[PDB]
């Protein structure tokens, strides 16, 4: 019952390599190999660029003066930018350039965990002498394919309209192929080899990918009503002034339930709340059938 | 608001409740047939091949 | 269409193939013979059936 | 001329190659025709019709 | 970037030698790789001992007729292939069919040894027709880590090692809360009764885990 292990890892390019496995029993090259191909293609860490805020751009459907590329084209180019990070799950970079000529991926400011695999990669061109583009490229890490459309549900104030969300291309793997040839080790009846020839963008090492693949594969083997809802709404739902909201939050009042417990006395004793603010709060609470000094006794359940 | 719970409620109301399927050139009575709804992610209606 | 081409390609015989002429206890090990690539899907074979 | 342009491409005359199911990893019996077809998306898109 | 493990697992088994186990939540495309790799291992590779070869008392060949038995020798060989044998530390054991009479030779009519266990006494080896009908023979078992037919022995009975008789995996859509589509993996197996399907799955995929022991 001989278990396989790895052998020479031949790197033919920054792009792709052929990893090999020596001790493989009868027919196991296929069973291990295809299953490895699956996890390799499907589940792998990736760092693909997500959010991009550009200079004078409100939407991806405009054209910036001085660049022959449409903004959508520039986003699509950025999506194909391959970067690798170490300690950060999400880093934000800053791109800046001007004058006549191509803007490559090496024109960005270099950060601690930033590694650009393709410095020659073209983001967009520059057509005029004085024409300049600055942008924040927000690069985060994830698995699988996360389109830009499903990215908005949580929402939570993506208000900086200058920020264009882009589809997540997270995955080092491009092409994976596995070939089993009979492998003759010195003494043994008949054994097989596993030549997995994979294709990458350079952002993941072959040994690393081949490792995590079987890591996950084995990892799967691990198994073979009273009260008002309005009381739990955040204070922002009351739509108070910025000052009042910040003051309340500073007094550990984050929800409506917390506010309706407080009395006028107690609120006036706070360092930042005047009569105007209290008038506002009483007004907005009364407008929704609430008030101060309200008791609900049992704060909180769970 | 499409709160997450309602989906499960829908799964309740769909279970034993049949729906009617019909095509454009209705000729023989089989032109309309009742099936049991299976919730699908997509905007397309999945129709059994044998039918 | 697809289905009938399936059952047609399944149920059919060529002149010579893997496991031609051999014998098996039943359909279970017939399928077991096929899925392991030992026996061809269509091959002339005597099998015990109930 | 097509087969002759297939020779220059290192690809078979048949236009059919071996294909393997991405599920079981096993080969498909018989060669299948693979190639490049120009395909259009008409605008009947389902989110309109539905 | 944490991962997903299955939380609803149910084994609905028919009778004893048959089982249908199902697993609810599997990440997309994990159901096929799991189902398939395990099917490949279950069928093509499994420890077990049944019958490799049996010497013929009456004739020297698989093609002949025995006095007292209307079954062809090959027929009886198939019957022998259907015999469940579970052995202990003894690697190769040999039994004897000593019996005679006006009735069929069962699996309880075989000779009892120390390390040998036959799970099915009702199993039919061959019939015995009128009178004495001289019959008795020696049966040799062997081990395999896969399925090895009689023709594969080049230097005869088909050796059925893997206890699995039938293995199938069905992958269907799995619904969990706000996660859109997941895989539901249903493994359905039939065995020869020597090892129950339940443990069989475990040890099967365990071979897989052993194969990966040099990576993770």
């Amino acid at each position: 019952f001989l278990k396989p292990r790895l052998v020479d890892i031949e790197q033919v390019s920054s792009t792709h390599a052929k990893v090999t496995l020596e001790p493989l029993e009868r027919g196991f090259g296929h069973t291990l190999g295809n299953a490895l191909r699956r996890i390799l293609l499907s589940s792998m860490p990736g760092c693909a660029v997500t959010e991009v805020e550009i200079d004078g751009v409100l939407h991806e459907y405009s054209t910036k003066e001085g660049v022959q590329e449409d903004i959508l084209e520039i986003l699509l180019n950025l999506k194909g930018l391959a970067v690798r990070v170490q300690g950060k799950d999400e880093v934000i970079l800053t791109l800046n350039k001007s004058g006549i000529g191509p803007v490559t991926a090496a024109d960005i400011t270099h950060d601690g965990d930033v590694e650009i695999v393709k410095p020659q990669h073209v983001i967009c061109h520059l057509t005029d002498e004085n024409a300049s583009i600055s942008m924040r490229i927000k690069v985060q890490r994830g698995r699988g394919y996360v389109p830009a459309s499903t990215r908005i549900h949580s929402e939570e104030d993506e208000r900086p309209i200058g920020r264009l969300l882009v589809d997540a291309c997270y995955s080092p793997v491009e092409r994976i192929a596995y070939n089993v040839e009979a492998a003759r080790v010195e003494q043994r009846t008949d054994l097989d080899k596993l030549v997995i020839e994979m294709e990458t963008n350079g952002t993941i090492d072959p040994e690393e990918a081949i490792r995590r693949a079987a890591t996950i594969l084995a990892e799967q083997l691990e198994a073979f009503p009273e009260f008002d809802p309005i009381l739990l709404r955040p204070v922002d739902d009351l739509e108070l002034t910025v000052r009042s909201a910040n003051c309340l939050k500073a007094e550990a009042i984050h929800y409506i339930g917390d506010l309706v417990q407080r009395t006028e006395v107690e609120l006036l004793k706070t360092p930042n709340l005047g009569k105007k603010s209290l008038t506002e709060i009483k007004d907005v609470l009364a407008s929704r059938g609430l008030s101060l000094g309200m008791r609900l006794e049992n704060w909180p359940p769970a | 608001r499409e709160e997450a719970v309602v989906w499960d409620i829908l799964d309740e109301v769909i279970r034993e409740h049949p729906v009617l399927l019909n095509r454009a050139p209705t000729l023989h009575r089989l032109g309309i047939q009742a099936f049991e709804p299976v919730l699908i992610e997509g905007k397309a209606i999945q129709l059994h091949p044998l039918v | 269409q697809d289905v009938v081409l399936g059952l047609y390609y399944m149920t059919r015989d060529c002149v010579n193939a893997k496991g031609e002429g051999m014998v098996l206890t039943g359909p279970k090990e017939a399928e077991r013979l096929y899925r392991s690539g030992l026996a061809s899907l269509h091959a002339r074979v005597k099998v015990r059936i109930t | 001329e097509i087969k002759e342009l297939l020779k220059l491409g290192d690809l078979p005359t048949s236009g059919q190659i071996r294909l393997y199911d991405g599920r079981t990893g096993e080969q498909f019996e018989r060669p299948v025709t693979v190639g490049y077809m120009y395909m259009l998306k008409l605008n009947h898109l389902v989110d309109d019709k539905m």
